[PDB]
């Protein structure tokens, strides 16, 4: 038979299962919602692990119960009661044997030790994935370290003991590859030449290579808790997702950059050389997964200043023209060809977070909190679970990193870019959009002719790499 | 076969605009979304007794990618730009989307509505005078809607239809 | 995108999670903190085809050593990895095969037998010995290094090959 449990008066999740507690989706359960109580026992459910619910709980708890309240409540779970002895075990008793004790010994061995063990899971996954609970709040953080360091008995000694080293390293807080890079690619600016550095002097290999690690590591750096509730939407964004910020902010500035090159450059045969230039950056960008990077190229080519330079497009080779054109294909229909794309190339990649930024906000305003039942209110933890798929999907890419070396030169260029200076976004974009009708003029105006502005040749060196010996 | 309309909803974010294709998408009477699904964003209508199809697009999240705006902008026909009655600066920031959409589209008569979107309990600072004035001065319609019984939604995107229909 | 639910066993100690983890992240960890269920994710292209491979980290200390039947239900294949430096965690191996066959009712599961720490010189189970168990299993053995990450990749996509044609 089934192990008896304690009373439910005295331990709160032996309480049955109940359609006015937790329901579950039509070989582990899924559970669609559920109180509180409910959802942490199957947490630390003595019959099974649950890693992706651990990962899933506590990525999206918080918009259902606050950190303070879930230790309690994980610590409540942990402190389980042990049955008496039962009748066999009295009447040994009353003969001065030593009882078998069978129902205690299994109850600890596969009631007890298990759900002790999930709880202390969750607690570890907790500190290590999700420590901003405990930067945010140093009572909470002090309570936990309370809780395990005070945790007795030889079962869970080798965990608690790692748990709180764990902590503590935490408070104070290396890549190995299968090849070595590629050597650093350079053209008309040489090294430590930052003063010429710009877009036609850089080798575009290593443009689209030291972009792609910038934006790689802008990728990376993003976490959860800048996405959960929506929070990069909301009036304190600039506290709650300053990595997810930055990030789109730098995908912004290097669009601008692109169009801010293209316009300003009154020449038409340079300009040419200049929207070539970018498409190269582009074929680079799709080769090293840089999905990020190749939106940005499809981005500033589709521009109101830029897709309009008929005369620009008209002179770029057809093998290019097709390139761009199947990037832009990526974003046609919904992102229906990126979408298919992302999932079946080899990492590493950067993906375009735009579409994860959409997909949480909608899940998030198109799902309840609580699902009514029974006159209950029950947790829509389905909801989260959709929340969690996708930034499961995020770190997922988070993990695989470039076998490409960083040139700290070429690195700082680009981090310094500011294309709209001191102009504001209208003020800026007004003047791209005027620029562009300057250069090229709306029919039937002529088509002026410009100076040269490059002293240096334009062509290209092309995007195959070199190998010297 | 039928014609397919492919509209686009802009304006500020962190204001609930998300609501209002959420709500006309949806199961109408079950309170549920999956973003992800294929053609989450696409819906067959019957309006004046003509069967199309809407294709919407809606961005809703990504307001920070600013320079992504017109090439979203340019796949639309039509558009809904969406305003949030407690919110004055997503009011002020209408007149910036239209010059846009007119920039993007290259022409002075886009088809286009005006969503004044009521997403919570918070108090109105934009009153339906104002906006109606509005869109009186630019020649287009106007809208309210409630972002949470679904008041308006309907009225809102069959408007901008009939206004592509009659362009 | 097929899916693939591997999951990594053996005593503890044995670099069953550095072995995941430089898998995971091209990163060695050099702490010893004995895991309880860890699960990762890794998109991957093998002989041409892309697959999502679900990797599950078991905890190898004896205290864990009753909660394994609901983690070897869900799994398709098993890394049974001991270390070549440690023979108590080679003579352990033979349980977690017996264990994998009796909860899988099957004597025909994917499987990878993984010599771990063949970065140190100080070896104390041959190759020949791992070799022979292999052969006896009907399975391959790979001796991998989670350091260096020698024969790291190699491990976990033979035991892919061994999924996809099971
Ligand atoms: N030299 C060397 N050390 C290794 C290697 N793999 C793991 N180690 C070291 O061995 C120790 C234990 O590694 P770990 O991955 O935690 O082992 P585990 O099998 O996951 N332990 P558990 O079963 O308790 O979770 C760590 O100090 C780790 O750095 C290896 O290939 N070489
Ligand atoms: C009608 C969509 C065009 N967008 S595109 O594919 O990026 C492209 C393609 C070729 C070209 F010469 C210019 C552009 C801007
Ligand atoms: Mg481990
Ligand atoms: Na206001």
């Amino acid at each position: 038979g089934q192990m008896r449990l304690p009373s439910a008066d005295v331990y709160r999740f032996a309480e049955p299962d109940s359609e006015e507690n937790i329901i579950f989706e039509e070989g582990i359960p899924i559970i669609k919602a559920g109180t509180v109580i409910k959802l942490i026992e199957r947490l630390t459910y003595h019959m099974y692990a649950d890693p992706n619910f651990v990962r899933t709980f506590l990525t999206t708890y918080r918009s259902f119960c606050k950190p303070q309240e879930l230790l309690s409540l994980i610590i409540e779970r942990f402190e389980i009661p042990e049955p008496e002895p039962t009748e066999a075990d009295r009447i040994a008793i009353e003969n001065g044997d030593q009882p078998l004790s069978a129902e205690l010994k299994r109850f600890r061995k596969e009631y007890i030790q298990p759900v002790q063990l999930r709880v202390l899971n969750v607690c570890r996954h907790w500190v290590e994935h999700h420590f901003y609970d405990f930067e945010r709040d140093a009572y909470l953080l002090q309570r936990m370290e309370e809780f395990i360091g005070t945790v007795r008995g030889k079962a869970m000694k080798k965990w608690v003991e790692s748990i709180t080293k764990i902590i503590q390293r935490k408070k104070i807080a290396n890549i190995t590859f299968q090849s070595s890079p590629p050597t650093v690619e350079w053209h008309i600016s040489r090294p430590g030449h930052i003063e010429t550095f710009d877009l036609l002097t850089l080798h575009p290999i290593e443009i689209a290579r030291q972009l792609t690690l910038l934006e790689s590591d802008l990728y990376r750096a993003v976490q959860p808790s800048e996405l959960v509730g929506s929070v990069w939407t909301k009036e304190d964004k600039e506290i709650n997702s300053p990595n997810l910020l930055k990030m789109i902010r730098h995908t912004t500035n290097l669009t601008l950059w692109f169009e801010k090159c293209i316009v300003e450059t009154e020449n038409l045969e340079e300009r040419v050389a200049v929207v070539s230039r970018i498409i190269e950056i582009l074929q680079v960008f799709q080769e090293l997964n840089n999905f990020n990077g190749v939106l940005e190229v499809v981005s500033a080519m589709n521009s109101s200043p830029v897709y309009r330079l008929d005369h620009t497009f008209e002179q770029i080779p057809s093998r290019q023209k097709k390139i761009l054109e199947e990037a832009h294909e990526l974003s046609e229909d919904h992102y229906k060809k990126y979408l298919a794309k992302l999932r079946s190339i080899n990492p590493p990649c950067v993906p375009f977070f735009g579409i994860y930024l959409t997909n949480i906000l909608k899940t998030e305003e198109g799902n309840p909190e609580v699902l009514k039942r029974h006159g209950k209110e029950l947790i829509n933890f389905s909801k989260r679970r959709k929340v969690a798929e996708i930034t499961g999907e995020i770190q997922q890419y988070q993990n695989q990193p470039y076998c490409l070396r960083v040139e700290s030169d070429i690195k700082r260029f680009f981090e310094n870019l500011n294309p709209m200076g001191n102009s504001m976004e209208k003020e800026f974009t007004d003047y791209l959009f005027n620029k562009s009708l300057e250069i090229e003029p709306r029919n039937p105006k002529p088509l002026p002719r410009f100076p040269k502005k490059y002293s240096y040749p334009l062509k290209s060196p092309g995007v195959r790499p070199s190998n010297p010996r | 076969g039928m014609t397919e309309y492919k509209l686009v909803v802009v304006g500020a974010g962190g204001v609930g605009k998300s609501a209002l294709t959420i709500q006309l998408i949806q199961n109408h009477f079950v309170d549920e979304y999956d973003p992800t699904i294929e053609d989450s964003y696409r819906k067959q209508v019957v309006i004046d007794g003509e069967t199309c199809l809407l294709d919407i697009l809606d961005t809703a999240g990504q307001e920070e990618y600013s320079a992504m705006r017109d090439q979203y902008m340019r796949t639309g026909e039509g558009f809904l730009c969406v305003f949030a009655i407690n919110n004055t600066k997503s009011f002020e920031d209408i007149h910036q989307y239209r010059e846009q959409i007119k920039r993007v589209k290259d022409s002075d008569d886009v088809p286009m509505v005006l969503v004044g979107n009521k997403c919570d309990l918070a108090a109105r600072t934009v009153e339906s005078r104002q906006a109606q004035d509005l869109a009186r001065s630019y020649g287009i319609p106007y809208i309210e809607t409630s972002a949470k019984t679904r008041q308006g939604v309907e009225d809102a995107f069959y408007t901008l239809v009939r206004e592509i229909r009659q362009h």
